């Protein structure tokens, strides 16, 4: 049998396991966001819109629903040592600058900025650790994009595109060629805006694609989904 | 820094009620058991209740139960002992103490200052400090000696006796916690060693500020029971 | 051409090294503990199972006592655990919920941590208010914090994922030193036991020997065909193991300068997360993603045990000094006692 | 005896597949929630129906009579009847649980802890214990006599028409159409606002609502008729009745399980 | 990139004047170490049940 210190330190660990518990429990209601996408692609506009070194955490309240987000671009390393963090999230918001159909890159020569987020995109939807995660879609800077569509054809970017030269025709394209990427139709949803800056719009997507998420996780609990 | 500060002595008569409390700043109290231990005048200390952290476990001493109630606030950090029915033997200082229990830990580690009241007019671990006074001189080797009852050496290999020193006009301040080891400011020159039965708390190399009461307390089973207590003394 | 003149200049340097590492080598480990008997067959039970933990764990560390560890979990929890009672010592919560390694003092007065945060936290144990408070933060490293390990209370080495290891002393919290050389992310470090001398194994498929004090490289082992997950000390401080994404662990000794064994086999092709050895060195245990431990006769290359008892990916595992026990902890948020 | 052998292999199959849900929720630690301890007692309701009621409905239609006894009997039917409404009475909070995690996705699995849970399982079985146990119990003492034959062994109250409709409605009837507006509610509740989840779901649904109907109402149809009528139902069909009812309890897993994929790698 | 490279030939060239020893006494010195201690290693024997702390 015990001795009373021996007693009293059990006593200390079920207080520890109580707290525990509770931690538990409170940060399982919480939200938990990702926050992915290519440098300059509007990432800063998003966190800019949800707020009012290392990986930056925004702490944010919709609706009385608590939300972190977690922005990993800062990281230089290789993305497969530390993706395997972020395997339990409740979603991944993936940012895509539409502008940047023609533009090409600047590390790299004639490699343009839009293929190279639709194979970040590809990378990070068929990864093997977010086979059940969804992706909100936040497709960026559409005024520039309608500016510069008048001028400028998506032609240069999708040779095979069979459309005109106006900007919703374009825009659904991208959109498209964005969705189909999904290889994992069944397991997972993904949710498009064009981030709209007018009202706090897009917020409001946030909450409801998170609120679309939660009930198909409540019916996968619940044993009918 | 760390204080425990009490308050609510005086002079009760006898019959009566009082209410002890005891304020707690500058560390964690909400995460330390609290005792109340006594300490009448002419006699050495004398456990007299505990609380746990959470206060899931209460303890009283035989002579206080059913008379007194101890009880913790953790948002206000203080602690309080309501006493019902006083007698004259009540009369006594009144010390809070923290102690924390985990496996390394120090228990017992901190006194309060203490409060005075006042009251106008079987199967209990017995620890036996045989030499109540001890004339000694400074730079000198001393050794006081304990015994106990029972053996305080436990199954898992911890052996539960705890040695305070009380100097003249203080409270009691932790020297040795179970057995051998020494406590935090704790000078070196203490020293701890026992086998089961009987302890010797060897004092190499005596100062100045080493003379007062030197108690024993088992820690094996409730009640806590101290020894009479072993006075050191200068010339 | 100053570029290819020194090109061609390190191509017969690394020629040379080449020829004189064939040079000394008239045989194999295999060859000469041919005669030696086989360990024969390890079984391991789970004593005890420490619950607690929500989510994944991604490192363990065991205390000079070996008596306290202390686990790091996603969940922001540090958790120092009594594993003789299954007791909860402590609970540390965590500013940055994103760890992936965790340090125990020596003297057992700190822990540390880090992870994706880019710094390295110091939590001293031993307060008079009673609490865990946060001692130190280093910061610095521009990549995320693989591991750490103290070489006693005032210094703490430091591998990160900027391709650079770091010697601090935490009282001033400055980098005394910084060990560059590596091409890849550096995914685990191992002190020697008399703490002059660490090895480090990054993602160029290389294990780096570092000097602590000189602060160079003393010798380069190649020999992995992916990134060196784990790396972990023989007792005598004259051999490493290193564990990798290939399916094989490799013995590597210092004083030959080269690979002296394989430890691979067919049926299992998931890499290793986490190498340590017995007190001894006889037994090497060996963490994998097919949520397995394996346990392989050091001096003959043959699977001497399994330790299955995780259901997920065993993360990681550690020996107590004495050798009295192995922990495992796993993403299945469970740590396992085994004897 | 060749009935008494295709009963025995049900019987056999209804106590593995419980024992089976019961592994699966304790062995593996990922099934622990608080949505799989309903699935736990109602386990354990089909396993009690499996291991003793139908047995002893085996050697009552393999005699043709009772022989037990009359203590015996009543406590056969007071232990079959709330283990049965205990079965309906967990399927009920199934489909509220179900309902208000879909309706209130964000506020409902906030507020429901393991002290909910054990407090509607709780409620659940002494509402049913309550329901049932006494008055099979005690008919005989509160008119002072029992008009059941000593041969056959049935309940007393079921020739009463008021008590007969009211446990009717009570046990079977109310929960039925709960039960059908609430997972019609979550059919509905399910269709993505922001499809093959819904028409996935759809199916489940009707699956399941379709199993606990073609196997709970014949029974409860033939004592509606039975009070009004007693030569009209001949025991074949009462067999056939109680049958239906047992195979219920045999495909609850079937029905349930299978459709958490988890449940049926760990099978 | 001719500083990177230079410091790369120079790191070569005190990493290829080291001393080797020979790959057998290397392992023999390991196969000594690990027969030295055989005896200590609970993990390759067991220690009896009152010896074990995780088993008593
Ligand atoms: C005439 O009234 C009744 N007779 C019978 S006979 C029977 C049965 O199972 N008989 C077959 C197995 C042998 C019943 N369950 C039953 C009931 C409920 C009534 Cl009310
Ligand atoms: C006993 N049996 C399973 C044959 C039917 C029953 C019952 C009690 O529970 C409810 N009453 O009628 C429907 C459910």
């Amino acid at each position: 049998t015990l001795s009373a210190e021996d007693k009293a330190a059990v006593e200390r660990s079920k207080m520890i396991d109580r707290n525990l518990r509770e931690d538990g429990e409170k940060a399982a209601r919480e939200v938990k966001l990702l926050l992915l996408g290519a440098g300059e692609s509007g990432k800063n506009t998003i966190v800019k819109q949800m707020k009012i070194t290392g990986i930056v955490e925004t702490h944010f309240t919709f609706k009385d629903l608590h939300f972190k987000m977690f922005d990993v671009g800062a990281q230089r390393s290789e993305r497969k040592k530390w993706i395997h963090c972020f395997e339990g999230v409740t979603a991944i918001i993936f940012c895509v600058a539409l502008s940047d159909y023609d533009l090409v890159l600047a590390e790299d020569e004639e490699m343009n900025r839009m293929h190279a987020s639709m194979k970040l995109f590809d990378s990070i939807c068929n990864n093997k650790w977010f086979t059940d995660t969804s992706i909100i879609l936040f497709l960026n800077k559409k005024d520039l994009f309608e500016e510069k569509i008048k001028k400028s054809p998506l032609t240069i970017c999708y040779p095979e595109y069979a459309g005109s030269n106006t900007y919703e025709e374009a825009a659904a394209y991208i959109q498209c060629q964005f969705e189909d990427l999904n290889k994992r139709k069944d397991t997972k949803e993904i949710y498009t805006h064009f981030t709209c800056s007018t009202d706090t719009k897009n917020v409001q997507f946030v909450f409801d694609a998170v609120t679309d998420v939660i009930i198909k996780n409540n019916l996968k609990d619940c044993g009918l989904f | 820094d760390v204080q425990l500060v009490e308050s609510g002595g005086g002079l009760v008569q006898p019959g009566g009620s009082r209410k002890l409390s005891c304020s707690a700043s500058g560390f964690a109290f909400s995460s330390f058991g609290m005792h109340w231990v006594r300490q009448a005048p002419e006699k050495g200390l004398e456990w007299v209740a505990y609380i746990s952290s959470g206060s899931g476990t209460i303890y009283y001493a035989d002579t206080v139960k059913g008379r007194f109630t101890i009880s913790r606030d953790d948002p206000k950090n203080t602690l309080f002992l309501q006493m019902t029915s006083l007698r004259s033997e009540d009369t006594a200082m009144y010390y809070c103490v923290r102690s924390i229990y985990y496996y390394g830990s120090s228990p017992f580690d901190f006194w309060g200052q203490g409060t005075t009241l006042t009251v106008s007019s079987g199967s209990d671990i017995v620890m036996t400090q045989a030499t109540s006074s001890v004339p000694v001189t400074p730079g000198e080797s001393v050794s006081i000696s304990c015994r106990s009852s029972k053996s305080l050496l436990h199954s898992n290999g911890n052996t539960y006796l705890y040695w305070f020193l009380q100097r003249p006009g203080q409270s009691p301040q932790l020297l040795i916690y179970r057995m051998s080891n020494l406590a935090s400011g704790v000078p070196d020159r203490f020293s701890g060693s026992g086998s089961g039965t009987a302890f010797t708390l060897t004092i190499s190399r005596l100062e100045a500020e080493d003379v007062g009461v030197y108690y024993c307390m088992q820690h094996l089973e409730y009640p806590l029971t101290f020894g009479a207590g072993t006075k050191l003394e200068l010339k | 051409s100053e570029l290819d003149q020194l090109r061609q200049e390190a191509e017969q340097l690394k020629n040379q090294i080449r020829d004189a590492r064939k040079a000394c080598a008239d045989a194999t480990l295999s060859q000469i503990t041919n005669n030696i008997d086989p360990v024969g067959r390890i079984q391991m039970r789970t004593r005890r199972t420490l619950r607690g933990h929500l989510a994944k764990i991604y490192a363990m560390h065991w205390g000079t006592d070996s008596r306290l560890l202390v686990s790091a979990s996603q969940d922001g929890k540090l958790i120092i655990w009594d594993s003789y009672t299954t007791n909860k010592v402590h609970a540390i919560p965590l500013r940055s919920s994103w760890v992936m390694t965790c340090a125990y003092a020596p003297s057992g007065n700190y822990v540390a941590c880090g992870g994706l945060d880019n710094i390295c936290s110091i939590y001293n144990l031993k307060t008079r208010e009673g609490n865990v408070r946060v001692s130190r933060e280093l910061a610095g490293h521009t990549g995320y914090l693989s591991c750490c390990r103290f070489l006693d209370d005032n210094q703490i080495v430091t591998s990160s994922g900027d391709t650079t290891c770091a010697l601090w002393d935490i009282e001033t919290g400055q980098q005394t030193t910084t060990f560059t050389g590596h091409t890849g992310d550096v995914m685990s470090l191992s002190l020697a036991p008399d703490t002059r001398l660490f090895v480090s194994g990054a993602c160029d498929a290389s294990a780096k020997l570092w000097d602590v004090r000189e602060g160079m490289c003393r010798q380069t082992f190649t020999g992995h065909e992916s990134d060196i997950n784990a790396i972990c000390f023989f007792p005598n401080g004259n051999a490493f193991a290193t564990g990798s994404d290939d399916a094989t662990c490799r013995l590597f000794d210092l004083r030959a300068d080269q690979e002296l064994m394989t430890y691979s086999h067919d049926n299992i092709i998931c890499g290793i997360t986490s190498v340590s050895f017995s007190k001894s060195g006889r037994l090497l245990l060996a963490g994998y993603d097919d949520f397995n431990c394996n346990v392989w006769d050091a001096l003959k290359a043959d699977r001497a045990g399994v330790l299955a008892g995780h259901d997920n990916r065993v993360s990681c595992l550690g020996v107590t000094d004495d050798g009295m026990a192995v922990a495992t902890g796993s993403w299945d948020s469970f740590l396992k006692i085994w004897n | 005896v060749f009935i008494a052998t295709v009963t025995g292999s049900l019987s056999l199959v209804t106590v593995v597949g419980n024992i089976l849900v019961m592994l699966s929720i304790k062995v593996n630690r990922q099934l622990q929630t608080v949505n799989n301890y309903f699935l736990f007692s109602l386990a354990c309701a089909d396993l009690i129906i499996g291991a003793f009621s139908m047995n002893l409905y085996t050697v009552y239609i393999i005699k043709g009579y009772w022989p037990l006894g009359a203590v015996v009997c009543d406590l056969w039917l007071a232990l079959d009847y709330v283990v049965s409404n205990a079965s309906v009475m967990n399927l009920l909070i199934i489909s509220f649980d179900r309902y208000f995690c879909v309706t209130k996705p964000l506020t409902y699995p906030a507020r429901r802890t393991t002290k909910m849970a054990g407090l509607m399982i709780a409620a659940a079985w002494v509402l049913s214990f309550v329901l049932w146990a006494p008055a099979i119990l005690f008919w005989q003492f509160v008119v002072g006599k029992r008009t059941v034959p000593d041969n056959q062994c049935f309940i007393q109250f079921l020739s009463n028409p008021a008590v007969t409709f009211g446990t009717a409605i009570a046990a079977f009837y109310l929960p039925v159409v709960i039960m059908t507006v609430l997972y019609i509610h979550i059919s509905l509740a399910s269709r993505s606002r922001v499809a093959a989840r819904e028409r996935k779901v759809t199916r489940t649904i009707f699956a399941i609502l379709l199993a606990f109907i073609l196997t709970w109402t014949p029974y409860n149809v033939m004592v509606l008729v039975n009070t009004f009528c007693q030569s009209c139902i001949p025991d074949t069909v009462w067999s056939i009745g109680y049958w239906l009812c047992y195979v219920n309890s045999t495909i609850n897993p079937a029905c349930y399980a299978l459709c958490n994929a988890t449940f049926k790698k760990t099978f | 990139s001719i500083a990177q490279a230079r410091k790369l030939v120079e790191q070569l060239k005190m990493e290829a004047n080291i001393d080797r020893i020979k790959v057998s006494k290397a392992a023999a010195d390991l196969m000594a170490y690990c027969e030295a201690h055989a005896k200590e290693d609970p993990l390759l024997t067991p220690v009896p049940a009152s010896e074990n702390p995780f088993r008593e």
